[PDB]
């Protein structure tokens, strides 16, 4: 069974995803009441399913990270819509399939990590836009550290789904906003960051792709901008 | 006016009291707080959360995601444990680092039921049967298998379900584990039959092991440690 | 069993010395900036308090702040004073901070101020939170860190002719803490 | 008497204290007051009116009347911005001196609507019309008429009505603006068309501008800081 | 004025060492500073026995704990030397006692 | 927002 | 698809609409239309392109 899910132009096709996991339980919604509060509200075409480019997964490869909403600095519409505003505040559910063959055994481990400082410094240093960034094993910051010289095993805390390739081949992260505000500067100041760690090293047979696929299908959810819609009177 | 007698106490700061003290800003108002997801209440909620158990502390596996995984192999067939681990939350370097041992580490005395989990995460088309142990505390951790499928023990088929769970209860006389050094039981995993595998599939999966608290976990008398 | 032990209050809620800001009496002699002392609330030098702040992303907190004074004449020499009074000034977020030791900081109106008499019951005060945003941060994603105002201390007595150095500690102690989003704690070592 | 126990707080003098004191005139009677008029109760009521913003801050134009009209002229007929205008009601020197601004010196965070008016004060018998746009922050302000028509903005007729008032809105993710250095917006006025007129009447016509806070407006945290 | 710094520490709790270990400054220990010449300082840790109550003869192999106390004057380079005794008075309360025994002769101590 | 603090 | 069985892949398969032009980089055709067919869960992607023209009758 497949579900093919749609957000207008954009459509994806999901095995089955029971193994969502929304952060913290909490799933993203707008601004509650609690007009007057500017709530621009254009969610129409900003909330389709993107698609990054794929990285390749491979024997030595340490992992990948994407900040959000920085992912999508350029994903046409919601890119602009960072721009034309000032304020905004979108959650986003990224979908995470890598499809393997049955002979590929192999384990990832996907972590949303709200305000996630990639330590060891300038702007674009700490935002690899659309195709994300890099983990070293000894810029890129270390692995089984995440930047922050922490030990690997403790990342579960962080909303996590783990990709075991002999099982699920794919993954859903339902982040919703988290910030210390209740709208934000969406440009500068990425509220999560995805970051796909290998655990059980890649292996397969003898020959067979070395090199299995993993693409990301970030779509923002209930999203919403600042105002310019400003006010005369008689 | 009113008569009163200033009784011992009186004048000495006392770190741990709390008693309403005059504010700085009466009449500032102070941002209200929002619905910020992902509140945490008690810090049980933190242990409650399966981490990851570092199984190799050599040097050399240390410090890097190789400190987590078993090379369950297919070399030569011996009859030890493919992995023992002293269930000794705080006495054990293995189980200290995991996140449960962080919150311990703030605890003289905590005393539930810990629950691990062991993720295999070798080739689909992989097979076996591992056999899982509790060695309860005051014996000693079994050495062979016999020894260990006459405790208590489950044999988790590799091929038909890929994660065996097993929650491990709480016992102490002294109804509270003393975090220091010694007992508290052990965990082995044997291999009952070899991993047979069909074709050129490498002779080489992995496993990786989990470990938290249940509802009945608790802890108590608070002890920060942390200094320079 | 029970968890009260371990909520969020019963684990943060601990008096810890922050801090030791060291003033000198204003000895006209040759006293040159140890005349006031001045610091920035921060967490970030207590280990054990800024690691249990670590543990999560946000948070929010009434911060009561205790004062421990402690003087001593530094010369063995006949050393007579009258009891000092210690002045102990709060500067809320975003305000001047004083420079010289009689500069019009200490006088304006806006910072809440202390005057503690040595050899008494420790001085005691407590800002709400003051958070220009709805929790304070512990970490960032973006840029151009919180504040939480500014201790100063200084001595008021004036022409003493004999130098009294004085330390004060201080007891800052989070209340009413509430956090967000809990992360992996980072080891002891990097601090 | 009653034991009790002083803690630690006692005897020192908290500025930002109040309790009630003993009083040095028990027996004394006050005055008692009157219903003078005009009574304030709250100092946003003074935010609230409408007061001259001074466009030109050059040396010679300040410190007299001139530094508050602007010369709508008839001269060669240039694209830039008549005025263009920065809503840091705090962080620009124009927009400083206001009665507004003055009060917002007064404090730290203040979070509201400011409204502007725009009074043109030339003849009965001239007439054309100005353009103005607000600039959300962030952006840029605009530099011709036509990125400004683009934006938001009033096309006020002189012919048609004396006054183009217009409330610009509220915005700041940091729910509460600081006064300190760095956005806020623009306001800028384009000749539409040029300010066209019957006989020898001058082509030098003069607009005044005005700006106050609306109900939403609020300041919290106060900060004096008048030295010398 | 000097003022004393009184230091409770738990059971299985590290003790200070130096004048100055960290262990002064740790958050866990409860902590009274009494100013010299006032109101006698006063603190009371409420039953702490990890067991169901304090032994006082055991039968078993590997006595309880009660915490420690540490006492250090705060103010600092003083040119003058004060020699300083704190006498601690303990004082039972909400006592609850089980199994009586023999008293030991006046003696035996 | 209130008006609180500067009445 | 008319493939291995047991192969497996994600293909962009995207409608630019008239008066455009046709995309030359997946990115560009991954912000029009189309859906990602996953090879491996079903091996054939339909999808009916609309029916559009000014001159409401298109010329062949």
């Amino acid at each position: 069974r497949v579900l093919q899910l749609t957000l207008g132009n954009s459509t994806i096709t999901t095995q089955e995803a029971a193994n969502s996991v929304v952060a913290y339980g909490r799933w993203p919604e707008y601004l509650r009441d609690s007009p007057v509060d500017q709530p621009t509200e254009p969610d129409v075409a900003a909330c389709r399913f993107y698609t990054l480019d794929t990285v390749s997964w491979t024997k030595e490869s340490r992992g990948w990270w994407w900040k959000l909403p920085d992912a999508l600095r350029d994903m046409g519409l919601f890119g602009q819509n960072m721009y034309y505003h000032y304020l905004g505040r979108s959650g986003y559910t990224v979908h995470v399939q890598c499809n393997a063959s049955k002979f590929h055994q192999g384990a990832l481990g996907v972590f949303a990590v709200p305000e996630m400082c990639l330590a060891g410094t300038s702007y674009q240093n700490a935002n690899p836009g659309e195709k994300g960034g890099t983990f070293t094993g000894t810029f890129c910051p270390v692995d089984y550290l995440l930047g922050n010289g922490t030990l690997l095993g403790n990342a579960f805390v962080f909303p996590h789904q783990i990709i075991n390739l002999r099982t699920n081949n794919c993954a859903t992260l339902v982040l919703p906003y988290v910030n210390s505000l209740s709208i934000d500067s969406m440009v500068k100041h990425n509220n999560w960051g995805i970051a796909i760690l290998p655990l059980a090293p890649l292996n397969f047979a003898s020959e067979s792709s070395p090199e299995i696929p993993i693409t990301l299908t970030i779509a923002p959810m209930c999203c919403e901008f600042n105002g310019l819609r400003n006010i005369t009177l008689p | 006016g009113l008569p009163v007698m200033n009784t011992p106490g009186s004048n000495q700061y006392l770190t741990a009291d709390n008693f309403q003290s005059p504010c700085a800003l009466p009449e500032f108002d102070v941002t209200p707080p929002i619905d910020i997801p992902g509140e945490v209440k008690n810090m049980m909620e933190l242990a409650e959360i399966d981490t990851m158990i570092p199984f190799d502390l050599s040097a050399t596996k240390k410090n890097t995601m190789e400190m987590y995984r078993v090379r369950l192999s297919d070399k030569p067939h011996t009859d030890d444990p493919i992995l023992c681990l002293s269930l000794s939350p705080a006495s054990d370097p293995r189980l200290s680092h995991t996140m449960l041992g962080e919150i311990l580490n703030y605890y003289t005395h905590w005393a539930g039921s810990l629950k691990f989990t062991f993720l295999f995460c070798g080739s689909m088309m992989a097979t076996g049967k591992l056999l899982v142990s509790y060695a309860p505390p005051g014996a000693d951790p079994p050495k062979k298998r016999k020894e260990a499928m006459l405790g208590t023990h489950v044999i988790w088929d590799i091929g038909l379900q890929s994660s065996c769970t097993m929650v491990v209860p709480w016992i102490s006389n002294t109804t509270y584990r003393q975090t220091i050094d010694t007992e508290g039981g052990y965990i082995s995993v044997f291999y009952q039959t070899r991993i047979v595998v069909p074709l050129s599939t490498p002779r080489e999966m992995d496993i990786l092991g989990f470990v938290s608290a249940c509802n009945d976990f608790s802890v108590r008398l608070l002890r920060d440690t942390t200094h320079i | 069993r029970s968890r009260s032990e371990s909520s969020i209050e019963s684990f943060f809620a601990r008096g810890a010395c922050v801090t030791i800001m060291t003033v000198d009496n204003p000895a006209s002699t040759t006293n040159k900036d140890k005349l006031f002392a001045v610091w920035k609330i921060t967490y970030k030098d207590t280990v054990q308090l800024r690691r249990k702040l670590e543990f999560f992303t946000y948070s929010r907190f009434d911060m009561e702040l205790t004062f421990v004074v402690t003087a001593n004449f530094t010369e063995t020499n006949n050393g007579h004073a009258l009891n000092q009074v210690y002045q102990i000034m709060y500067v809320p977020p975003g305000a001047p901070v004083p420079e010289k030791w009689d500069d019009y900081t200490w006088q304006t109106s806006s910072n809440p101020s202390i005057f503690y008499t040595y050899g008494t019951a420790p001085a005691r005060i407590s800002v709400p939170y003051v958070g220009i945003s709805n929790a304070y941060s512990h970490f960032y994603d973006g840029f151009s860190l919180n504040d939480f105002g500014i201790l100063a201390v200084r001595v008021v007595n004036d022409h003493n002719p004999t130098k009294v150095t004085s330390k004060i500690r201080v007891y800052l102690k989070p209340k009413h803490i509430r956090v967000w989003c809990p992360r992996p704690p980072r080891a002891v070592a990097y601090y």
